[PDB]
RNA sequence: ACCGAUAGUGAACCAGUACCGUGAGGGAAAGGUGAAAAGCACCCCGGAAGGGGAGUGAAAGAGAUCCUGAAACCGUGUGCCUACAAGUAGUCAGAGCCCGUUAACGGGUGAUGGCGUGCCUUUUGUAGAAUGAACCGGCGAGUUACGAUCUCGUGCAAGGUU
RNA sequence: UAUCCUUGGGAGUCAGACUGCGAGUGAUAAGAUCCGUAGUCGAAAGGGAAACAGCCCAGACCGCCAGCUAAGGUCCCAAAGU
RNA sequence: AACAGUGGUAGGAGAGCGUUCUAAGGGCUGUGAAGCCAGACCGGAAGGACUGGUGGAGCGCUUAGAAGUGAGAAUGCCGGU
């Protein structure tokens, strides 16, 4: 029996218009453009799921830089210090957390002050 | 204010707040206590890393469910590599209760 | 409101989406006289159907014809022509006339 | 979930003085406060800096050759449009490029950099003439 | 002389800006109180500046 | 056996190893016999011996 | 366990025609109103063409290459954005403003930041200044016939089978 | 520590590159050519070497707004000690 | 349950998705199917539904069998632009 084939392809077509909203120009009404362009994002959209793994370390250990010269210290000499002022594990997200709250976070930083000497 | 270790993810705690958090073993209407507490807060009582001594502030869990759809459309350029595998991940509606300052 | 359509007398649409950019938010009793001398000739065609416009509003739906003004006038294009112009060296370039669907859209101020 | 503070920073008005030191380590500790990343609420995005005023430019110093070796280059577009200005050139015919230049590497690049760069000023002599603001006093770690 | 590229739809439709065309001097005739083209004649009046001229 | 529920003894029935139909099942561009090969061609090739 | 109008006879239709060729020959394109022509009297606009009403029909957007009518493409409007920014045009952060859906770690824009050079063929090697495609839609490539051989599977087995 | 061999169905590959040591050809010229043994690439993304198949680290089931180190880095672009 | 592994081209191997047609059951349709048009639903993937709007007569599921079996690239054919 012959196969006409007739909406296998314009039900699938349309599942990566769908997916292309909102692109430059005309990337949103081809299929063969587009196509190259579900597919590039698909890289980028891993790809980038692992720089906020990076890119937000980048984002908290300046603060805490930040939070570390109204202080007198360094990055090195606060986690360093935590190291032996506690064992302390503070993951440096949520030690940003204690500098939005900075009459708190002092107490965990000269804490390790007297621990480095 | 609590920053309680559950699934190696630790969150700043306000009591009575929706947190999601990950998988745990509760059933919907449990209170799961978590005991890897650190920096009480608010009158300032850390405890550097033993826990905070019997300060293991509970919460409630309230659903499990998936989170939004992530489809991985993994293509290396060259050389007809495909790869696409959606990805469902599975969390906790974990409404917080009872810091046990 | 009212509603008027030319529907496919020849001429091509991007010689008459131009007059068709002043024309509209006018006030229809001006916009007879915009038509007026306004020396390219894609205007007596949509003159022609501007009259025609006022005239179903006025014997259709009698809406005080001085209380006008145009919300809508579009102009999209209809089915073509295709000649072959013979050309140098047996070439036979492809002359497409173009036919469009002038529409006026007539409402009350 | 971070706090990301957009257009709601208090801002501030520093005055780093150009006595005697090495424009590259008094341009160090500056750029880092253009773009405020002394300041603990730092995002990198929405230019949490702060306006910075130079006073006493023209008396800045160098060690080494450099008051003769450090060419500045400058180009045109037009063919072989190179114009060569020395240090010593720079320093009395007008510095207060001088040390614009020496930031203007200095500040990350984008469109974002010319947004933190309006912050920049630099007087030749003791003019400051900003009285209008309160102004505050810096001293750098070095 | 050959366009290496098509066009794409954002550079065609910046060229027609300055393709558009205005409204022309139109003023109202004196005597028949309709539009009129300035400094010519009225052709529903048949007049200029003081006579309807045959 | 209904006519409902008509089953093999499985390992008597087996699918087709269908070949040159996109590249995710494998087999895809060049349909199992390689590159540009005088064995890829067709039907242009070598006697058995 | 044939095709359903680019399929099936080249030809479902005035098709071996129309056209190309002096010539032997080559050789297209094009089916669908409704159940019933009941196919629009009548009134306006214009010379009509063509509408807008009215009336017909259950439907008139069903009205003459007349069912369904997608995409290219041409648009008319408006929600958010833009005239100190270089930017394979996305991603991921990300305020403001606009939102209220198959009711859930929502929808749409995104000032700005960080990483970032298309797909394919062929190559030791490609974003390639190596080829391929204007895009849009449809067709279009490892099939059966017979025998060989092996594994899996069936029934009888020192007999199996026509 | 488990991978070998035998029998049988099925292949593709027979144009390769470069860095170090061991030689030839050359001019102890080539990112040259002909090989030896060892890598990587080919078929291998990530980080550094500004960017860069072939060098220096290291292998990607997939998600997190967590933790530690290697090569290389810590005045500022561009994370970390003036 | 425990332990271990999961980059991959040529290349082998194993599982499934889906269209057309048939086969028994079942059902579902003028109280609106197929198609088309939209979305914020689910399944690991090819995918699959569910309301809403179009349309005005047919088509899904469960298990089987047959295949002209699925497009995005042929200086591709044929229209539309």
């Amino acid at each position: 029996p012959r196969v006409k084939g007739g909406t296998v392809t314009r039900k699938r077509r349309k599942k990566v218009l769908k997916l292309a909203k909102g692109y430059f120009g005309s990337k949103h009404t081809l299929y063969k453009v587009a196509n190259q362009q579900v597919m590039k994002s698909g890289n980028y959209a891993f790809r980038d799921r692992r720089q906020k793994k990076r890119d937000f370390r980048k984002l908290w250990i300046t603060r805490i830089n930040a939070a570390a010269r109204m202080n007198g210290l360094s990055y090195s000499r606060l986690m360093h210090g935590l190291k032996l002022s506690g064992i302390e594990v503070n993951r440096k997200m949520l030690a940003d957390l204690a500098v939005n709250d900075l009459t708190a976070f002092n107490q965990l930083a000269d804490a390790a002050k007297a621990q480095l000497n | 204010y609590a920053i309680i270790k559950t699934g190696g993810k630790q969150i700043k705690v306000e009591e009575g707040q929706t947190v999601y958090i990950e998988k745990l073993a509760a059933e919907a209407g449990e209170t799961v206590t978590f005991e890897d507490v650190l920096f009480v807060g608010g009158d300032n009582v850390k405890v550097g890393n033993p826990t905070v001594e019997g300060a293991t502030v509970t919460a409630k869990v309230e659903k499990q469910g998936r989170a939004k759809k992530i489809t991985v459309f993994r293509y290396k350029p060259k050389k007809n590599v495909h790869k696409k595998q959606g990805h469902r991940q599975p969390y906790t509606k974990v409404t917080i209760e009872k810091i046990n300052a | 409101q009212a509603k008027a359509v030319a529907r496919t007398v020849r001429i091509a649409p991007r010689k008459a989406r131009l007059v068709m950019d002043l024309i509209r938010g006018k006030q229809v009793g001006e916009a007879v006289s915009i038509l007026n001398l306004t020396p390219r000739a894609a205007s007596p065609i949509i003159e022609k159907v501007l009259k025609s416009a006022i005239a179903n509003a006025e014997h259709n739906y009698e809406m005080d014809a001085n209380n006008l003004v145009i919300s809508q006038a579009f102009v999209d294009e209809g089915p073509t022509l295709k000649r072959f112009r013979p050309r140098a060296m047996g070439r036979a370039s492809q002359i497409n006339k173009r036919t469009s669907h002038i529409t006026i859209v007539v409402s009350e101020k | 979930t971070p706090m990301a503070n957009a257009s709601t920073i208090e801002r501030k008005w520093l005055v780093v003085d150009a006595a005697g030191k090495t424009l590259g380590r008094l341009s160090s500790e500056v750029a880092a406060i253009l773009r405020g990343k002394h300041k603990p609420t730092y995002t990198p995005h929405v230019d949490t800096g702060d306006h910075v005023i130079i006073i006493n430019a023209e008396k800045i110093e160098l060690t080494g050759k450099k008051l003769t070796d450090k060419i500045y280059y400058r180009h045109t577009q037009h063919p072989g449009g190179l114009k060569s200005r020395t240090a010593l050139e720079m320093r009395t015919n007008y510095p207060e490029k001088m040390l614009e230049l020496a930031i203007k590497g200095m500040l990350p690049k984008g469109s974002l950099g010319r947004q933190m760069f309006k912050k920049l000023n630099v007087y030749r002599g003791s003019e400051h003439p900003h009285e209008a603001q309160k102004p505050e006093v810096y001293e750098l770690r070095g | 002389a050959v366009p290496f590229r098509r066009t794409s739809k954002m550079k065609k439709r910046l060229r027609r800006t300055h393709f558009k065309l205005n409204v022309p001097g139109m003023t109202e005739c004196p005597s028949c109180g309709e539009m009129k083209l300035s400094h010519r004649v009225c052709k529903a009046c048949g007049s200029y500046n003081g006579k309807d001229i045959n | 056996m209904k006519l409902h529920e008509l089953k093999p003894s499985e390992g008597s029935r087996k699918t087709r190893n269908r070949v040159g139909r996109g590249i995710g099942s494998g087999n895809g561009k060049t349909a199992g016999k390689g590159h540009k090969g005088q064995n890829a061609r067709s039907g242009g090739g070598v006697r058995p011996g």
